């Protein structure tokens, strides 16, 4: 449900 | 004849149009100059390469397949020479007072015995005669910054909110009341990527999706882009959005963390540099070189990251006294009953002899003893601290980026950026006018976070008022609370016997014309107005609706009839027919205002309304389309979103402008998020007597800590956060262990210096 597209 | 008629405005020669003769100025009013920094040399790269996950959206055409960007072996010195109009050798169409209207009201004022018409004619040819619109001078632009720093470093300096006495867990408490803040939508993604990676697109419609806040397109890229706008250089905001928050997360999690963070910051110091760009307005002849306020602006990459922290909140945070038990005013729209929303509120006081405070920005309104006051923030941005800005974002982080369950919506990174980085970039940092690299005092207008800075400085100001004993603003104790917060202002208004002015409004309400009978015309005599000058709009009281209706400030109304904006869209402007539908709208909005309410600018408007739609029907052009999508060319837009002026406007209109979706009651309104049960006095109240020093979570406690230690201890903070950020297993407990380790090991004083002073450290490196 939430966006997650890793992260910076 | 030439008598009635003023003669245009031609500015004066402007002695510090050159880079010398602006540095000597400041120089002679020891103004801050820094030592001037370089851009590397732009680099044609391929986007395909610099944003690879973002192919498709090159060859779809949504991107530029080249990307330019400063990776040079060269450099080059910055120049921004913002145009200025009019000028001594330019007084053309911009800026023209409408002479024509002037006219106009003149030749109805030999026909009509109005009792206010001949008030309205002098008003209006009076400030034809005195103010002049346009973009004001190098001088004005100067000496502003000198009023400025003023405000900043003068005769009150500014304080941070721990000088005042506040810790960020207090202010999180005030600014529960002050600023209701609701959390991101749960699809919304969370403060942990860079923001290309914000982007979704394959072509496909059904799932395509951008979540990166909505930019307006034909505004100014900044620094590094002179000349572009935001639409111009999209692909190059990415590029360095996504380079400086992965740079900086990398530096910040390194073996040297404060070497690594220094030179990130150092790398990307044009970041911090806003365009000194002069705000167009309806400026005082007499002063036009004296005073231009400046817009300071933000180049793109900075405000794209700043507006992934705020925006994803406040779309979701429209909560004001209108539908919330708060003094806030964000989102209030006087139309759709809101005025008289706002005017149910304020009788309710008056008869349970009962104070109010309302908050918009720099904006203040007090009722207290049977007087409304007006009080503004002087000059508001100027007083900004860093601090107060890494204040509001501790409440945004810790109230709206937070999960059900406390976890936090962001990782180590995203904090390090909020609460270490970014208020430095946009607080008390620098400028760019001419070849100049000045220094700014306070936070820079414009920027994301205008509002919300300014929001918590007046909320400052009124928990103040309230420990004092709530003084009268008229009185010695109030100014005093100027000293004891470090934030200037002033009594803009006072509107003395407000239960008798309300009720002389009712009294004196006309029974002829505009929603009186019904009858499309001005009333002869109009009703007094309330003049509560409530985010620039008065309240008149309504017989054929039965309450109060607001109608824009006389001043304002004035102003914007003798100095009318044009079309400032050169693509719109480009389309025809689209020149002729302004002059339209033009005399239309102004008539749906508050115009309506003046007999003669209601007849000489209509007139003029009426006269440009009947050459329109001469000429055989179309302009439906620009006469419902008339919010784009007008300055009065922004509130009439659903509203169309292809046909005249008539007592109906503003019967619909006005028309409430639902009924009033103000004990239905819900109360805030936080703290519900409690009001704005019982959180000043606990504050005074301590409490609230520091948060109860562990996560909170950990961002508060972040705002006093020192950069080269952020891959330890990162450590402390990485539990709670990546939700392990039994987080509560290791993140309560490692806030009480990091809460020891901050007894070592030299762990102990601001973040916010070694960025502007870094950024002010050569
Ligand atoms: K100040
Ligand atoms: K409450």
């Amino acid at each position: 449900s939430r966006f997650t597209p890793g992260e910076v | 004849e030439d008598v009635l008629i003023p003669k245009r405005f031609r500015p004066a020669k402007d002695p510090l149009d050159s880079p010398q003769a602006a540095a000597q100025f400041l120089k002679d009013n020891k103004y801050r100059i820094l030592r001037p920094r370089a851009i590397p040399t732009m680099v044609e790269l391929e986007t395909d390469a610099a944003l690879p996950r973002l192919r498709q959206m090159v060859e779809d055409g949504k991107l530029k397949d080249t990307v330019s960007v400063p990776e040079g072996t060269t450099a080059f010195y910055p120049k921004y020479y913002p145009f200025h109009k009019p000028d001594h050798d330019e007084v053309g169409t911009f800026g023209a007072p409408d002479i024509t209207l002037l006219k106009q009201l003149t030749f109805f004022l030999l026909e009509n015995d109005f009792p206010t018409g001949p008030e309205t004619l002098r008003q209006v040819r009076e400030a034809i005669a005195t103010l002049q619109y346009g973009s004001g001078s190098y001088s004005g632009q100067l000496n502003r910054l000198l009023a400025m720093k003023g405000v900043a470093t003068g005769r009150n300096p500014n304080k941070t909110p721990k000088t005042v006495g506040y810790t960020n867990e207090q202010l999180a408490k005030l600014l529960e009341q002050t600023l209701p803040i609701n959390t991101p939508k749960h699809e919304d993604p969370d403060l942990r990527w860079a923001p290309s990676w914000l982007i979704n697109y394959t072509g496909d419609l059904s799932t395509d999706k951008s979540y990166l806040p909505h930019v307006t397109i034909k505004s100014s890229a900044g620094l590094p882009y002179i000349g572009k706008t935001k639409g111009d250089t999209t692909a190059e905001a990415l590029v360095l959005a996504d380079s400086f928050i992965r740079d900086l997360g990398r530096a910040a999690t390194s073996a040297d963390p404060e070497a690594g963070v220094k030179k990130t910051i150092t790398d990307f110091w044009y970041l911090s540099c806003g365009l000194l760009f002069p705000k167009g307005e309806r400026y005082t002849q007499v002063d036009w070189d004296k005073k231009t306020r400046n817009i300071w602006s933000a180049p793109y990459p900075t405000h794209l990251l700043l507006s992934m922290v705020s925006t994803p909140v406040m779309n979701e945070s429209k909560l004001n006294i209108t539908n919330t038990q708060t003094p806030s005013l964000y989102g209030f729209s006087p139309f759709h009953g809101g005025m008289d929303r706002i005017m149910t509120i304020i009788r309710d006081s008056l008869d349970n002899d009962e104070d109010l405070v309302m908050i918009y920005a720099d904006n203040i309104y007090i009722l207290q003893d049977n007087t409304w006051y007006s009080i503004d923030l002087e000059k508001g941005e100027a007083n900004c601290t860093p601090q107060h800005m890494q204040a509001m974002m501790y409440y945004l982080l810790t109230r709206g980026w937070t999960n059900e369950d406390g976890s936090p919506r962001y990782n180590p990174t995203w904090a390090t950026f909020a609460m270490n980085v970014a208020p430095s970039m946009v607080v008390d940092s620098s400028c760019l006018l001419m070849n100049l690299q000045l220094k700014t005092y306070g936070q820079g207008s414009g920027n994301a976070f205008t509002f919300l800075n300014n929001h918590l400085m007046s909320t400052i100001v009124v928990a103040e008022w309230v420990k004092a004993g709530k003084p009268n603003p008229m009185t010695k104790e109030f100014m005093d609370l100027e000293e004891k917060t470090g934030i200037n202002f002033k009594i803009e208004r006072e509107l003395k016997n407000l239960r008798e002015t309300i009720v002389e409004a009712v009294e004196t309400a006309p029974q002829d014309g505009y929603l009186a009978d019904g009858s499309d015309l001005p009333p002869i005599r109009p009703g007094k107005a309330v003049e509560l000058d409530l985010l620039g709009w008065s309240a008149i009281y309504s017989r054929q609706m039965e309450m109060f209706v607001p109608v824009l400030e006389n001043e304002r109304l004035i102003a914007s009839a003798a100095y009318p904006k044009g079309l400032e869209n050169k693509a719109l402007a480009r389309k025809p027919g689209a020149e002729i539908a302004y002059q339209i709208v033009r005399y239309e909005a102004i008539r749906l205002v508050g115009g309506w309410n003046n007999p003669l600018l209601e007849t000489a408007a209509k007139h003029m309304s009426l006269d440009k739609r009947k050459r329109l029907e001469v000429k055989g052009i179309d302009v439906t389309g620009f006469l419902d999508d008339w919010n784009n060319m007008s300055e009065f837009g922004g509130d009439l979103e659903g509203i169309t002026l292809s046909e005249p406007l008539t007592n109906q209109t503003l019967v619909d402008i006005n028309t409430p979706l639902d009924s009033f009651d103000p004990k239905a309104r819900p109360q805030t998020p936080r703290s519900p049960k409690k009001t704005l006095d019982e959180v000043t109240t606990a504050i005074t007597s301590g409490t609230y020093k520091d948060p109860k979570s562990a996560v909170w406690r950990l961002l508060d800590q972040r705002t006093k230690l020192r950069v080269s201890t952020l891959r330890d903070q990162a450590l402390a956060l990485k539990p709670a950020s990546s939700s392990v297993d039994n987080w509560a407990e290791a993140t309560e262990e490692l806030a009480q380790q990091q809460q020891l090991l901050m007894k070592a004083n030299n762990l102990l210096k601001s973040s916010l002073t070694e960025t502007r450290e870094a950024l002010e490196t050569i």
